[PDB]
């Protein structure tokens, strides 16, 4: 039980990591969809 | 280039009409004119096994063109195998578009790699292999090279029958099998498409 | 590229002159025929049998006049057809491959069979190929060349 | 629209919804339009049946049937008249097309139909700040990465726009550049002897850095005097001042305050001065290229052509209003015709004064008329690669501080020269294009930045999977 509580005691910085990389992974998917816009207005 | 007891051409014209005639009018034959019957195919026969079952089909230069290959294969059909002829250079120019040759369409699974002209240059040579090996995995059993005979006394060190050897070793039935499965998935496939089409309506 | 753009349209332009806006070799009948079979084939949908049959029409000017021998029960027209040969091949009715009689400058036979394959083999192995087998191709037709004028 | 659409498809007019139905926008090209415009419902079978038409439609997403051409031939007129992508230059590519189609009422209410507002420059920049924003993000979220943005950022900032400007002498073109300027610079007399060739460009110095032959342009020079024999003579007259004593590797004069001594037959040794100017024209990130006609033939033209044929994004090509075609000006616009790197260059009739309006359009249908019978084939339809306007600088350049301050500005053409040069900043080519490059960097900046954070993700899946063996092999070890 004790190694379990170490590794959630690591895997609370783990867990933010982890919520910061999958916002970063969607602020990316938001930006294709907007170039994909600005292409479109180009013609 | 079919099999026979002599050496026969049959050219076929576009008309439709043929004639069988000497080998020696070839040439005559390959020259077109302006309005003498415009062949529509050329047919050697010739006494060489190897053209039991297994015939050959000339194809035209590849200069440098994308959409060569599209063209040739809605031209051209039921293809088996071929045997892809290259010189010294292999550069990545030559992997692409050897890559969207065969694309499984025309050459692969087993199909033949041959560099020629070994005679006027060896570790060259063996870089060069090493180099056919992991680039040219596309075509299947070994990259190979050679080419003289015919005037030479030895007739060899020019792998000639190691191409030869490879050509009656294919197991023909196989490769007819097989590329008759892919053509039926290909037509399953869009008939799929078809009834889907209508079924979105 | 707008001159890329002028190009294109350009292309268009011939392609379009090039495949509906052109006269043929005319002053003679056999490219008349061909001005008579555009115009039976613009919009007028035609079948594609109906336009294979025209091609093959428009062709016949350029080919081989196809006589044909008609015989009756058995009438001899098989030791007529050696005569006209030279040679002979089979002079009893069981029946029938459509065999041709054409020109070369050797006597040979040219077997095209059913599965689209042919063979050129020798004349002699001719009445082989006539009579039926079980289980090898069977022939679709005959092609008898031979070096005799008048074919 | 109805009414022209029940008068192009009579019979076979389909129900159908009056809205550009378009789902890109650029989908196709302004020649393909026109192309799509002409399937009027006499030659629609035909077209249909054309493998070339196959293959365009192919290239469009269309179909052959004659409903979606009509739906496509309505979202291409609801183009036209909304978002407004085409020209009079649609109605040029439909009279092209007039060869196959004779198609005359879609052509008319092309013609006879209010456009709608432009807008382009704004748009450009509004495009261009959403680039710039989406590289800051990107940039916020690795420094190889942000490097590389900051670099694609300076390159798209403040690039680079080459206008080569030519034509003959007596014609007339560095009054025209003072005029377009609002104010002087180099030369307004005109003088029958000539030539070096002058860039402004934008810098805060002001510059006027000067280039001379070398020893062996030189020695071309006086090689060719021996043939030309006009030439001969002017190096006759040249080397009696001799200032040989214009030598052999690196002449970088670097200032000068507008010295006429260079007149006094000395620009013959000149070969390129390269000014760097204050003026607000330039300050937008333009440069010019002011080029001879004729002088010096031997070298001076190849440095000419030089210029030309180098980044220069753009051509004007002037004529006065009454040469009866300057046979080296029609020559020379075959070559520009010709050349399929040049894409629709420009052509100003310069003094638009001194000829009766309604004229000068009869002295323009006579250029084109020339311009084709040089090009005997389709090729005819190549001379549409033009565009004509007509300027007179002097009204222009009297309105600003001369003899006619009443205005003469409006009626003379500079405006619209003008308005033309700054919407070539937009809707030339060269603007879309550095467009389509900046966003394919763009997007594979953000395909980096996707395949170095996903990594960081399945690296902590793998040390959570491993955690979970070390556990389970420690319940194996305590049941042991
Ligand atoms: N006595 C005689 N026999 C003939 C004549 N014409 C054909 N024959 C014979 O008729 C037999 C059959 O000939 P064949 O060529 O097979 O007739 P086919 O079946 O109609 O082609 C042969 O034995 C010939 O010799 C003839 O004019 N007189
Ligand atoms: N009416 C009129 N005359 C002009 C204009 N621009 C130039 N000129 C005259 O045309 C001649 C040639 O002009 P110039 O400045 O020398 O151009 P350059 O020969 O290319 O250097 C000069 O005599 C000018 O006075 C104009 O806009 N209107």
């Amino acid at each position: 039980e004790k190694v379990l509580q170490s590794l959630k005691n690591q895997d609370a910085n783990i867990l933010n990591s982890f919520e910061e990389n999958l916002e970063k992974i969607e602020k990316l998917k938001q930006l294709e969809m907007g170039l994909l816009n600005a292409d479109k207005l180009h013609h | 280039l079919r099999y026979a007891k002599e050496y026969f051409l049959r050219v076929e014209f576009e008309d439709g009409s043929d004639i069988i005639t000497n080998i020696e009018k070839l040439a005559f034959y390959t020259d077109q004119r302006n309005e003498v019957k415009q062949a529509k195919s050329l047919h050697i026969f010739a006494p060489i096994p190897l053209l039991e079952k297994i015939t050959l089909v000339d194809t035209p230069g590849l200069n440098a063109n994308e959409n060569d290959t599209l063209t040739t294969l809605d031209e051209l059909k039921n293809i088996h195998g071929a045997i892809w002829l290259s010189l010294i250079d292999n550069a990545g120019k030559k992997s692409e578009e050897d890559a969207i040759k065969a694309n499984l369409e025309l050459l692969g699974e087993n199909s033949i790699c041959v560099l020629n002209q070994k005679d006027k240059l060896e570790l060259d040579n063996v870089l060069n292999y090493a180099k056919s090996v992991f680039l040219k995995y596309f075509n299947e059993l070994i990259a190979i090279s050679c080419k003289e005979a015919k005037d030479e006394q030895s007739y060899e060190k020019s792998n000639f029958q190691s191409l030869l050897d490879f050509l009656t070793q294919l197991d023909t039935t196989v490769l007819k099998e097989k590329f008759v499965k892919r053509k039926i998935l290909n037509l399953c496939e869009i008939l799929e498409d078809e009834n889907q089409l209508f079924v979105g309506i | 590229g707008s001159h890329m753009q002028i190009n294109l349209l350009n292309d268009f332009i011939k392609a379009y002159e090039n495949t509906y806006s052109v006269s043929f070799d005319d002053s003679f009948k056999g490219r008349i025929q061909e001005l008579c079979k555009e115009l039976n084939e613009p919009f007028m949908h035609a079948s594609y049998a109906l336009e294979n049959e025209l091609k093959e029409l428009v062709f016949s000017l350029d080919k081989n006049v196809n006589i044909a021998i008609i015989g009756q029960f058995s009438s001899g027209k098989s030791s007529l057809l050696n005569l006209i040969l030279g040679r002979d091949c089979l002079p009893v009715p069981v029946t029938f491959k459509p065999t041709f009689l054409r020109y070369a400058k050797e006597y040979f036979l040219r077997v095209e069979f059913e599965d689209g394959s042919d063979i050129i083999t020798n004349i002699e192995k001719l009445a082989f190929y006539t009579d039926q087998r079980n289980e090898v191709k069977q022939a679709k037709s005959l092609h008898i060349f031979a070096p005799i004028p008048l074919l | 629209m109805k009414e022209l659409f029940q008068k192009i498809w009579q019979n076979e007019l389909q129900f159908l919804n009056f809205d550009a139905k378009f789902q890109d926008k650029s989908k196709l090209d302004t020649a393909e339009c026109a192309i799509i415009l002409s399937v009027n419902k006499d030659n629609y079978e035909r077209y249909f049946l054309l493998k070339e038409f196959q293959e365009l439609c192919k290239k469009i997403d269309l179909r052959v049937d004659i409903f979606s051409m009509q739906n496509a031939q309505i979202c291409i007129l609801n183009l036209f008249k909304s978002g407004f992508i085409s020209k009079q230059d649609l109605l040029k590519a439909l009279k092209i097309l007039e060869k196959i189609s004779k198609n005359t009422e879609i052509f008319d209410f092309i013609l006879q139909e209010k456009v709608q507002s432009i807008d382009q420059k704004a748009l450009f920049q509004n495009d261009f700040k959403e680039l710039n924003t989406i590289n800051l993000e990107l940039q916020k979220l690795d420094e190889n990465l942000k490097s590389r943005l900051q670099k694609t950022l300076e390159k798209f900032q403040n690039l680079e726009f080459n206008i080569a400007i030519t034509g003959v002498m007596n014609a007339g073109k560095s009054s025209l550049l003072n005029a377009l300027l609002k104010e002087d610079f180099l030369g307004v007399s005109n003088i029958p002897e000539t030539a070096n060739l002058t860039v402004l460009s934008y810098g805060k110095s002001e510059e006027a850095k000067i280039y001379f032959w070398d020893k062996k342009e030189w020695q071309n020079i006086l090689e060719s005097s021996h043939f030309n024999a006009d030439l001969k003579e002017f190096i006759d007259k040249l080397d009696k001042s001799v200032n040989i004593e214009p030598l052999i590797q690196n002449i970088a004069l670097c200032e000068l305050k507008n010295f006429s001594s260079a007149k006094n037959k000395i620009s013959a040794l000149i070969k390129k001065i390269e000014i760097k100017s204050h003026l607000e024209f330039l300050k937008n990130n333009i440069s010019i290229v002011d080029t001879p006609g004729l002088d010096d033939v031997v070298v001076q033209r190849e440095i000419v052509t030089n210029e030309y044929l180098r980044e220069s994004d753009f051509l004007i090509h002037l004529m006065n209003a009454s040469q009866s075609l300057t046979q080296k000006d029609a020559d020379f616009l075959v070559h520009c015709l010709l050349n399929s790197r040049l894409s629709k260059f420009l052509i100003v009739l310069t003094k638009a004064d001194l000829l009766s309006k309604k004229d000068l359009e009869e002295v323009i249908v006579y250029t084109k008329e020339s311009l084709k019978s040089r090009l005997v084939d389709l090729d005819e339809n190549l001379v549409e690669k033009i565009d004509f306007l007509c300027v007179s600088a002097k009204m222009a350049s009297d309105f600003y501080k001369g003899l006619a301050s009443k205005e003469s500005l409006q009626k003379s053409g500079m405006q619209e020269f003008e308005n033309y040069l700054f919407n070539e900043l937009y809707a030339g080519e060269k603007s879309k294009i550095a467009l389509r490059a900046y966003k394919k960097e763009l997007h594979l900046e953000l395909k980096n930045i996707l395949s170095e954070y996903e990594m960081q993700n399945r690296l902590i899946k793998e040390n959570k999977q491993g955690v979970s063996e070390e556990n389970q092999k420690l319940l194996l070890e305590l049941q042991k």
